[PDB]
């Protein structure tokens, strides 16, 4: 069924640049090891942002150049979770973050709100 | 709250929100 298949993320709230915050896509309804996963991005207006992804097993993960060397997306199989964690952030990561998994048939969660302001 | 186990179709457990 795929109605069972559920991503629920969170983790997003406000936060000042250069700070960091640790975003939760909680999976359930089939199993985070056996399925790639993508996290995406999306500001008002502008275009949906591809952010990484993590391979099934040990296929291992890919990022986006924007964000090479400050997020960093991990997979918890026992919890059946996957994780962004971010660090050094700036104005422009600003959006809506959503995980996905599938091939032809594609789920997608909500996603949870990041917002980062500049401080003094 | 982390997942929990959730009883599924097949009277096993699978993960699920808490």
């Amino acid at each position: 069924s795929s109605s069972q298949v559920q991503l629920v993320e969170s983790g997003g709230g406000l936060v000042q640049a250069g700070g960091s915050l640790r975003l939760s896509c909680a999976a359930s309804g089939f199993p985070v090891y056996w399925n790639s996963m993508y996290w995406y991005r999306q500001a008002p207006g502008k275009e949906r942002e591809w952010v990484a992804a993590i391979t099934s097993q040990g296929g291992g993960t890919e990022y986006a150049d924007s964000v090479k060397g400050r997020f960093t997306i991990s997979r918890d199989n026992a919890k059946n979770t996957v994780y962004l964690q971010m660090n050094s952030l700036k104005p422009e990561d600003t959006a809506v973050y959503y995980c996905t998994v599938g091939v032809g048939v594609s789920y997608r969660g909500q996603g949870t709100q990041v917002t980062v302001s500049a401080g003094r | 709250c982390g997942p929990i186990p959730v009883l599924d179709e097949n009277g096993l457990f699978a993960p699920g929100p808490c």
